[PDB]
């Protein structure tokens, strides 16, 4: 049904652009738009208009004048919010709302537009081990620590999703504008790091990617 | 009293006629609503084309 799969990190510069195209599953044609929504830090909902999937373009927000303007790929059922001329407070969430469940009944989960001045380096990931001899049991605490992402994003997981189940990941903390994260991926005794365990990370702001092997600390 | 015309005040509709043709269909942008931003439209009691 209606569900706008919003875009990921939309990186913007000071006065730079933002573009969150959300592939709207459930792009219909008949009788109703898809109510777009901007999302501020506290405001909850802030509606960015109505614009259909096979309708095609958004009838935009009212008080959101400035950067924001709606767009979309109409034949694919997909919508989008493009906000060029990035100001300071451009970091926010984005949603569509597909008119099935006859209100704005396919709410977008949010797309993260990040337009800010910060450091220039894609994220660097490393292996994070258990206790230094063994450090294994019914779980075995490998993982990948991906820190140092600038601009957004640096995407890092611990055990890479294969040895990813049963993982505890600490969130991105800011250090002078440096985004750090770690994911302790629990493998088995045969899963990792006795078996193969390896966290991964990526950063196209440097046009690069790096993974660190989440083995035991031996 | 010179004889001239006068649009007289008898309102009799005999020897006069209006072309009482069919009423045209009214345009109706007011009928269907955009429920939540999407298609929950309403009729509200007419021959809504």
């Amino acid at each position: 049904q209606i569900q706008l799969v919003q875009s990921g990190r939309e990186v913007k510069n000071p006065g730079e652009t933002v573009k969150i195209s959300c592939k709207a599953s459930g792009y219909t044609f008949t009788e109703y738009p898809m109510l777009w929504v901007k999302q501020a830090p506290g405001k909850g909902f802030r509606w960015m208009g109505l614009i259909y999937t096979n309708t095609g373009e958004p009838t935009y927000a009212e008080e959101f004048k400035g950067r924001f303007v709606f767009s979309l790929e109409i034949s694919a059922s997909t919508a989008y919010l493009q906000i060029n001329n990035l100001t300071n407070e451009d970091t926010a969430t984005y949603f569509c709302v597909r008119d099935y469940f006859i209100s704005l009944d396919y709410w977008g989960q949010g797309t993260t537009l990040t337009v800010s001045s910060a450091k220039t380096t894609a994220p660097s990931v490393y292996p994070l081990a258990p206790v230094c001899g063994g450090t294994t049991g019914s779980s075995v605490t490998l993982g990948c620590l991906v820190k140092g992402y600038f601009p957004e994003p640096v995407t890092l997981t611990w055990n890479s999703g294969s040895l990813s189940s049963g993982v505890h990941t600490f969130p991105a903390l800011l250090q002078s504008g440096l985004y750090t994260l770690s994911s302790s991926v629990t493998v088995t005794s045969n899963t990792w790091p006795s078996q193969t365990i390896t966290c991964n990370v990526a950063h196209p702001a440097s046009s690069t990617k790096v993974d660190k092997k989440i083995e035991s600390r031996r | 009293e010179l004889p001239c015309s006068t649009y007289a005040q008898s309102t009799a509709a005999t020897a006069e006629e209006i072309e009482v043709h069919m009423p045209p269909d009214t345009p109706d942008r007011t009928l269907m609503s955009q429920q939540s931003g999407n298609v929950k439209i309403t009729v509200n009691s007419q021959t809504v084309r």
